[PDB]
C-alpha cells in the first residue's frame, strides 16, 4: 500500500 | 551493418541488465538500465491506455445519451453533459501531457528545466482547473441526485440530514481540489522541477468517500424500498431492479478500483485507476437512465 | 546529488541534440538522440491512446446495445455482438503487445532476438487470427445488411448484383487478411526479426474499399428513397433522416480517416488511424439501431 | 503519402 505519487509536474488524475 | 557483435550469437545475454550512458544535470555517466527505462515507458503507456478508455467511453456515452434521452432540460441531464464534456476535455489535455515534454523520458531521465516550455506549464494549469470543474460537476450531480430522490419521502428529517452531509462532503472535496490545484500551481510556476502532492491524496480520498457515501444511501434506501415491496407485492425484475443493480455496481466496483489503485506496486503507472473509478461512478447514472427508460417504455 | 553540472545553469543547451550511448548487436557505441527515442515512445503512446479509445467505445457500445436492443435473436444483433467482442479482445491483446517485449524500446533500439519470449510470438499469432475473425464478422454484417435491405425492392436485378459484388469483396478481403496473416506467421516463427507487410496494405485498402462501397450503396438508395418521398410526401425529420445521417457519416468520416492515416508523417504512430476508421464503420450500425428505435418508439 | 509500415513483429492494426 502506498500514497499516490505525482511526477514533478503531473496534472491531476 | 558493419559486423554483428559476438553477443548476437550468445543465447544467455539479456538486454535488461545492460547499461545506458547519457548526460544529466547531476553527473556525467549516470548509468541506467533498459528495464528502468521500459518501466517508465510502460507507465506512460498504461496511463495513456486508461485515459484513452476514459475518452472513448465518455464520448460515446455523451453521444448515446443525446440520441436517446427524451427528457431534455432536466438539471441532471445538463449536469451529466457538463461532466461528460469535462471528462473528454480533461482526457484531451492529458493526452497532450503524455505527448509533451513533461512526460517525456528526456525530462524523466535528465532533469533539465531548459527543455520546459511555458506553454506546457499553462497546459498543466488548464488541466488542473478542468479537474476542479469536473469534481464540481460530479458533486453537483450527486447533491442533485440526493436532493431530488429525498423529495417525497415521509421521513424527510433523515432525508434533509443526508442531503446536508453529502453537500458538506461535496464542498469539502471541491475546496480541497482547488487548494491542491493552487498549491501545485504556485510551486510549478515558481520551480518547474517540484510538485505539491500532499493535498492530492486527501482530495482523492474525499471524493472516494463521497462516492462511497452515495452508494450507501442509494442502496440502503432502495433496499428498504424493495423490502416494503416484497412484504406487499414482489421485487424480482421491475425497473426497481435496474436502479438497484446500478447502485450495487456503483457500491462495489469503484471502491474495488480505488483500493486496487492504492494497493498495487508503485511507479508502474497503475495509479491513475482512480480515474477509472470516477469514470464508472459518472457512467452509472446515464446508463441507469438509459436502462430505466428502456424498461419503462415497454 | 554530488554536484549540479554547469549545463544546468546554461539557458541555451537543449537535451534533444544530446546523445545516448548503449550497446547493440550492430556495433558498440551506436549513438542515438533523445528525440528519436521520444519519437519511438510517442508513437507507442499514440497507438495506446487510439486502442484505448477503441476498447472503451466498443465495450460501452456493447453494454448499451444489450440494455436497449429489444430485438434479440436477430442475425444483425448477434453479428454486432461478435464484432464488438472481437474488437474488445483485439484491443486487449494489442494492449498486451504495447506492454510486451516487441514494442519495448529495448528491442526497437537493440535488435537482440534473445530478449524475445515465444509466448510473445503466440500473442502475435493470436492477435492476427482475432483480426481475421474481426474482418470476417464485419463483412458478415455488411453482406447481411445489403442482403436484408435489398429484400423488398422491385428492382431486384440490381439488388442481387449489389449483394454479389459486396460478397465478392468480403471474401476477397477475408482471404487477403488470412493470406497476410499466414505469410507473417511463417516469417515470425522462422525469424523473429522480420516482417511481411506486403499483403497488409492490400488487405486494408480492400476493407476500406468495401466500406466505401457500402456507404455508396446505402446513401444512393436512401437518396432515391427520400426523393421518391419528397415528390410525394416530405423528407426532413423522420427516422428516414436518422439512417441517412448515419450513412452519410459512414460515407465521409472513415474515408477521411483512411486518407489521413495514409497521408500524415510516417513513424509517428498515427498509422493505426485505420482502426479508428474501422471502429466508426462498425459503430455506425448499432448507434443507427439505437436512434432508429428511439425515434420509432415515440 | 506512404505505405503503412509494420514494425518487425507488430500485430495487425
Ligand atoms: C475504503 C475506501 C474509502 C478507500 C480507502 C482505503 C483505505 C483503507 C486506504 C486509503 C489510503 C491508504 C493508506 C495510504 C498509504 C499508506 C502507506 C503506509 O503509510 C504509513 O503509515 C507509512 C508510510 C508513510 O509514512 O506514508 C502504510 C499504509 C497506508 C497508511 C495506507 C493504509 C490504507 C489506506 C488508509
Ligand atoms: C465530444 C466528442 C464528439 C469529441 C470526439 C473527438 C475528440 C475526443 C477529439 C477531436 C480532436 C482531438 C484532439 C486533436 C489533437 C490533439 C493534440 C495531441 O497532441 C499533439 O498533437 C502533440 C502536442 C505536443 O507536441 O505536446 C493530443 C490529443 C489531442 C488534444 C486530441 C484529443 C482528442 C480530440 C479532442
Ligand atoms: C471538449 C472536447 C470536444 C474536446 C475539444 C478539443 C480541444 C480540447 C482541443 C482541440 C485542439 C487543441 C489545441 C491544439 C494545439 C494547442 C497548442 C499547444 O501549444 C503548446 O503550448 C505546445 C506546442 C508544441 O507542441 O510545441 C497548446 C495546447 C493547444 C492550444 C490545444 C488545446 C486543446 C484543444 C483546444
Ligand atoms: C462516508 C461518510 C460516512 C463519512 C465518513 C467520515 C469522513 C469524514 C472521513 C472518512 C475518510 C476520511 C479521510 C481519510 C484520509 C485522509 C487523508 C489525510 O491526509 C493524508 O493522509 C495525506 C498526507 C499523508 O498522510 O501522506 C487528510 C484527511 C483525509 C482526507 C480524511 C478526511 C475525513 C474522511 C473523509
Ligand atoms: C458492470 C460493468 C458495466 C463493468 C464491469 C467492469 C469490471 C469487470 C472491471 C472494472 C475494474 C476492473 C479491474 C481493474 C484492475 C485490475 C487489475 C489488473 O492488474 C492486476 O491485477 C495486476 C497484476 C500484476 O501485479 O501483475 C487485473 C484486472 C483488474 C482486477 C480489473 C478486472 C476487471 C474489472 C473488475
Ligand atoms: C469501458 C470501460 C469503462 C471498462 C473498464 C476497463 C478498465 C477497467 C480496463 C481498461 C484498461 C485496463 C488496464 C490496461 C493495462 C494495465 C496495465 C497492467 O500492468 C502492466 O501491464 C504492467 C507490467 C509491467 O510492470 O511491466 C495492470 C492492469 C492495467 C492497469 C489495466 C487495468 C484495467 C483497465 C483499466
Ligand atoms: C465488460 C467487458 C466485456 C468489457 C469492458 C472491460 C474490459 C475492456 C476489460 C476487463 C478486463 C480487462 C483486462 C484485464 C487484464 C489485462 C492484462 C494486461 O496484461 C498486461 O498488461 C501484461 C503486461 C506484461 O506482462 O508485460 C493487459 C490488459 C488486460 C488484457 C485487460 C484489458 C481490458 C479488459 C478486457
Ligand atoms: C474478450 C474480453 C472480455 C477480454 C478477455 C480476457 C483475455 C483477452 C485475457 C485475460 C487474461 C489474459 C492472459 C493473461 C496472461 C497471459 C500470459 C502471457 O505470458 C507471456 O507469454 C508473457 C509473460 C511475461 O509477461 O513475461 C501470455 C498472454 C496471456 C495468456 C494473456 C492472454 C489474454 C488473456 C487470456
Ligand atoms: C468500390 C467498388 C466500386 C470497387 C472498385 C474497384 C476495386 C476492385 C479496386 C479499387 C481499389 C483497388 C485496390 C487498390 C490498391 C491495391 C493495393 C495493391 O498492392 C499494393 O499496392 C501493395 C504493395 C505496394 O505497392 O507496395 C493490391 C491491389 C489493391 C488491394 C487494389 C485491389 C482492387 C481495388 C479494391
Ligand atoms: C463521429 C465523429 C464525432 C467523429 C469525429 C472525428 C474527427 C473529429 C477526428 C477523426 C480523425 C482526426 C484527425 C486525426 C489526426 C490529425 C493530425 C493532427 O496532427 C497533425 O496534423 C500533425 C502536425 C505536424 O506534423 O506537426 C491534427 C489533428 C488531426 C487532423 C485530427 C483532427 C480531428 C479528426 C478529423
Ligand atoms: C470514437 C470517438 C467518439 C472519438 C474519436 C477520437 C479520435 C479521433 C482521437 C483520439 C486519440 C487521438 C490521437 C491522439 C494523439 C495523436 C498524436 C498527434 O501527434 C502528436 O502528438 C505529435 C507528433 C508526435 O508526438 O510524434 C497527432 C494526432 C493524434 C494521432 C490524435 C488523432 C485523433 C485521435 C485518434
Ligand atoms: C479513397 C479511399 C478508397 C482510400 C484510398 C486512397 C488512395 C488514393 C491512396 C491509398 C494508398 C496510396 C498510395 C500509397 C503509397 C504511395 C507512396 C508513393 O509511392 C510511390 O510510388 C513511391 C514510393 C514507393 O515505391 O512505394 C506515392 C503515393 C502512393 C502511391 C499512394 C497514392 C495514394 C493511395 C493510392
Ligand atoms: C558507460 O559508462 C561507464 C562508466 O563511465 C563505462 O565503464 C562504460 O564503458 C560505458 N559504456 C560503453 C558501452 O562504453
Ligand atoms: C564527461 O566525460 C567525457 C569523456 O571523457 C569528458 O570528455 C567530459 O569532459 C566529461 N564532462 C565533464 C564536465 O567533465
Ligand atoms: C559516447 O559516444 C560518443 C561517440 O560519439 C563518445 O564521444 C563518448 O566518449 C561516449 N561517452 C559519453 C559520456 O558521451
Ligand atoms: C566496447 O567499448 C568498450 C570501451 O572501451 C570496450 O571496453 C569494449 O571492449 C568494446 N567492445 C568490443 C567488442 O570491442
Amino acid at each position: 500500500w502506498h500514497w499516490l505519487q505525482l511526477k514533478p509536474g503531473q496534472p491531476m488524475y | 551493418a558493419p559486423s554483428l557483435s559476438n553477443l548476437f550469437y550468445d543465447p544467455t545475454y539479456n538486454p535488461g541488465q545492460s547499461t545506458i550512458n547519457y548526460t544529466s544535470i547531476y553527473g556525467n555517466g549516470s548509468t541506467i538500465t533498459f528495464d528502468e527505462l521500459q518501466g517508465l515507458v510502460n507507465s506512460t503507456v498504461t496511463q495513456a491506455i486508461m485515459f484513452g478508455v476514459r475518452c472513448g467511453a465518455a464520448a460515446l456515452t455523451l453521444i448515446v445519451m443525446w440520441m436517446t434521452s427524451r427528457s431534455r432540460k432536466t438539471p441532471i441531464f445538463i449536469i451529466n453533459q457538463v461532466s461528460l464534456f469535462l471528462i473528454i476535455l480533461h482526457s484531451a489535455l492529458y493526452f497532450k501531457y503524455l505527448l509533451s515534454n513533461y512526460s517525456s523520458v528526456t525530462y524523466a531521465l535528465t532533469g533539465f528545466p531548459q527543455f520546459i516550455s511555458r506553454g506546457d506549464v499553462h497546459v498543466y494549469g488548464a488541466t488542473n482547473i478542468i479537474q476542479v470543474l469536473l469534481v464540481a460537476s460530479i458533486e453537483t450531480s450527486l447533491v442533485f441526485q440526493i436532493k431530488v430522490i429525498f423529495t417525497g419521502d415521509n421521513f424527510k428529517r433523515i432525508g434533509l440530514m443526508l442531503t446536508s452531509i453529502s453537500f458538506t462532503l461535496g464542498i469539502a472535496t471541491v475546496t480541497m481540489y482547488f487548494v491542491s490545484a493552487v498549491k501545485g500551481m504556485i510551486v510549478t510556476y515558481n520551480d518547474v522541477s517540484a510538485t505539491q502532492d500532499k493535498y492530492f491524496n486527501a482530495s482523492t480520498i474525499l471524493l472516494a468517500s463521497s462516492i462511497n457515501f452515495m452508494s450507501f444511501v442509494l442502496v440502503v434506501k432502495l433496499i428498504l424500498a424493495i423490502r416494503s415491496r416484497r412484504f406487499l407485492g414482489l421485487k424480482q425484475f421491475d425497473s426497481f431492479h435496474i436502479l438497484l443493480i446500478m447502485s450495487c455496481q456503483s457500491l462495489l466496483v469503484p471502491s474495488i478500483i480505488f483500493i486496487l489503485a492504492y494497493s498495487l506496486k508503485p511507479n508502474q503507472g497503475t495509479d491513475v485507476l482512480t480515474t477509472v473509478a470516477t469514470l464508472l461512478a459518472v457512467l452509472s447514472l446515464p446508463l441507469s437512465s438509459m436502462w430505466a427508460t428502456a424498461a419503462n417504455n415497454a
